[PDB]
């Protein structure tokens, strides 16, 4: 019954303190060492170091030494990951983890980035000029951060869906997502994406007409 | 620092295939090797510790083995479930290391894409931007061209790609390839054309449209 | 009547110190688990399975990498037949679970492990120590025992609250099966130490200190248990105490019991005593060592082994064979 739930996603700025917290239940606290694995961004897993809370001693992979620091919260049952000068580097998914029980917490997405929020502009895109089955999307362009969310209908339509992941380029995100419906239900029925961009608050819908 | 090298970076099989991953240490590990799967919604489990014992909760389809420094993880029928990243862990000598890791994905029959190319809408020229979306949609394996022809002349700045994950429900991949330019430049050239190329045919599949 | 003794004395040396020792017999061969808690920097807590190879100590396998465990935990090892069962439990209240890292072998150096959890176990508020042990027969099922005992008590309502066991008839998988013991001479008022059963022939017994408020030291309890109910032992003690020697430790040889003395609480020299009788004198000095900790590893009916630290890294063994000649 043990479980670790770590905080919740973060954006910061690089030189800002952030701090990750892990809070644990269902077993003592002290009497397991308690890990840090750091997942980098589209490539593979690194492990960080580990405190023990007994002790508040610490092993700390070197490569790590001068940017991350391990504490602990016996009072709370809660171990602390904090880095006081994050660059761009740091970004990445943080995990606690009893390493050697296998016991996982979800992780946490840090964002270490000086780009300014900016919500996105949706554009449709509709086909020129037929067949039985006919394609649309919508295209979510120059936002930041992520994520964005893009539904067709507030859900209705969900078997021929994609939603490509977001590039980067100069500081801010593109998008696109795709719908494929039968010649029948359009233009004869009404397609609508929703975009949901929750870091700038913004939710926009842009139904898709057919053109000239 | 013990350098684990992991084989094969990718692979590709059926769902009840057996499959072998094979990492390697750099140094004697005395068979402290843990295997760890990373699942798509970023949650991670142990699968073997030790190098060859299974941890409860682990379906017996999994197992490991050892031969002198090269340990394998051996998925004997493949599962859906068992589809997601796959690490080796050495936890004989600080600081521990990782193998960079296995993405294991599903292997189905060809497939060829559906290709669609949008025009760039008038709420995004009214806004001085012009882009052209073209969507390459649910083909199998992996692996297309996409190329741009503007005027019949070939096209490569300012074309951006984007890449989905297997489809959960039909194993199959799509690409959109998005070629942003100004609206004034857009403007001054007629036909645009998206050209994909792919395993499925020996000629490429070519979508257009004319400015008029 | 018709008996006689044989002994001869043998040197072991160890490149790791061990903060204690746990000497077992596996397959007429000796073992030990190791405890190595230096408290550097750079150190870290070992745990080592070692074996006796001709004069020194050979490290086969540090159990303690296995686990994520903290502090210095419980170690309950188990020696059956074929298989060895060694158990780290963490060191502990208001938890009422105890989680452990089981390990299994066959041999001597190959050791299985996986993580157990004695969820609610019956052994909450009392103390509990490592200790090497043999399997106990209860009606047709052996059971593997961790058992503790309560440090204080300035009233006691019921006399079989005092010492309680803890037992595994699956190899220590789970555990389940409580086991009684009554012992009335449970003391009011006195703190009790190191509590560890001796199991022999079937029969159980329990070897501990006792604290003495008057004088400061811990003087060596022994009881003798006879089974009664299933599930249910009585325990009475067991007087060896003798005058100017200090009671150090009891077992069996023969049918009968054997016993080391100190001769005072700095155990300058050693004696063994066979059924009260004959006697053998131990001096480890050739020098400026002694034969504290000395402790009896029993191999079979006839065959045991005294083994003391003389000196730091250095192991004397002593073994005995005692027995009948007709």
């Amino acid at each position: 019954q043990v479980q670790l739930q770590q905080s919740g996603p973060q954006l910061v700025r690089p030189g800002a303190s952030v701090k990750i917290s892990c809070k644990t239940s269902g077993y003592s606290f002290t009497s397991f060492w308690m890990h840090w694995v750091k997942q980098w961004p589209g490539q593979g897993l690194e492990w960080i170091g580990m405190i023990d809370p007994s002790e508040n001693k610490i092993r700390l992979n070197q490569n790590f030494k001068d940017r991350a620091t391990l504490t602990v919260d016996t009072s709370s049952a809660t171990a602390y990951i904090q880095f006081s000068r994050p660059t761009s580097e740091d970004s990445g998914v943080y995990y606690c983890a009893m390493v050697r029980r296998g016991y996982w917490g979800q992780g946490t997405t840090l964002t270490v980035s000086a780009a300014k929020t900016t919500p996105p502009s949706v554009y449709p895109l509709a086909p020129g000029s037929t067949n039985s089955m006919v394609t649309l999307g919508c295209l979510v362009k120059g936002y930041f951060p992520e994520p964005v969310t893009v539904t067709w209908n507030s859900g209705s339509l969900s078997s021929g869906v994609h939603t490509f992941p977001a590039v980067l380029q100069s500081d801010l995100y593109t998008l696109s997502s795709s719908v494929t419906v039968p010649s029948s239900t359009w233009p004869s029925e009404t397609v609508t994406c929703n975009v949901a961009h929750p870091a700038s608050s913004t939710k926009v819908d842009k139904k898709i007409v057919p053109r000239d | 620092d013990i350098q684990m090298t992991q084989s094969p970076s990718s692979l590709s099989a059926s769902l009840g295939e057996r499959v072998s991953l094979t990492c390697r240490a750099s140094q004697e590990i005395s068979g402290y090797l843990s295997w760890l799967q990373r699942k798509p919604d970023g949650t991670i489990k142990r699968l073997i510790y030790t190098a060859s014992t299974v941890d409860s909760g682990v379906p017996n389809r999994f197992s490991g083995s050892r031969s002198g420094s090269d340990y394998s993880l051996t998925i004997s029928s493949l599962e859906s479930e068992d589809f997601a990243d796959y690490y080796c862990l050495q936890y004989d000598t600080y600081p521990w290391t990782f193998g960079g890791g296995t993405k294991l994905e599903i292997k189905r029959a060809d497939a060829a894409p559906t290709v669609s190319i949008f025009p760039p809408s008038s709420e995004q020229l009214t806004s001085g931007g012009a882009s052209v979306v073209c969507f390459l949609n649910n083909f199998y394996p992996k692996d297309i061209n996409v190329k741009w022809k503007i005027d019949g002349s070939e096209r490569q700045n300012g074309v951006l790609n984007s890449w989905t994950d297997q489809d959960s429900k039909d194993s199959t991949y799509s690409m959109s390839s998005t070629l942003t330019l100004t609206k004034d430049e857009y403007e001054r050239h007629n036909s645009y054309t998206c050209e994909a190329t792919h395993k499925t045919s020996t000629s490429p599949i070519v979508k257009s449209f004319n400015r008029n | 009547r018709h008996v006689f003794i044989r002994t001869e004395l043998s040197f072991i040396k160890n490149n790791v110190p061990c903060i204690r020792d746990m000497f077992f017999i596996y397959k007429r061969e000796l073992y030990n688990i190791c405890l190595d808690d230096l408290k550097g920097e750079e150190d870290e807590t070992h745990i080592y399975v070692q074996k006796k190879v001709k004069d020194s100590w050979i490290t086969l396998n540090d159990l303690f990498k296995e686990t994520d465990l903290t502090g210095r935990p419980h170690i309950f090892a188990y020696v059956d037949v074929e298989e060895i069962i060694i158990l780290l439990c963490e060191d502990e209240n208001r938890k009422k679970d105890m989680t452990c890292h089981r390990f299994y072998s066959n041999d001597g150096k190959e050791y299985n492990n996986a993580e157990i959890t004695i969820s609610d176990y019956i052994l909450k508020d009392k103390l509990l120590s490592s200790y090497v042990s043999l399997p106990l027969k209860i009606e047709n099922r052996e059971y593997f025992l961790i058992c503790g005992v309560s440090p204080y008590k300035f009233k006691d309502d019921n006399k079989k609250d005092d010492i309680l066991c803890m037992a595994s008839h699956d190899k220590g998988e789970t555990w389940g099966t409580k086991i009684v013991i009554k012992y009335d001479n449970y003391k009011l008022g006195v703190q009790y130490f190191f509590l560890r059963p001796y199991i022999s022939k079937n029969d159980l017994s329990f070897h501990f200190y006792v604290g003495d408020n008057i004088n400061n030291v811990k003087n060596v309890n022994f009881i003798e248990c006879t089974h009664e109910k299933d599930l249910e032992f009585v325990c009475s003690n067991r007087d060896f105490l003798k005058d100017n020697k200090v009671l150090q430790d009891v077992s069996t040889l023969n049918d009968e019991y054997i016993v080391s003395y100190g001769n005072d609480n700095n155990f300058a020299e050693c004696y063994i005593f066979f059924n009260n009788e004959n006697s053998i004198l131990i001096k480890p000095e050739k020098t400026a060592a002694g034969c504290y900790g000395g402790t009896f590893v029993k191999i079979d009916e006839n065959r045991a082994l005294f083994i003391y630290s003389s000196s730091q890294g250095i192991y004397n063994i002593h073994t005995i064979y005692y027995a009948n000649y007709e």
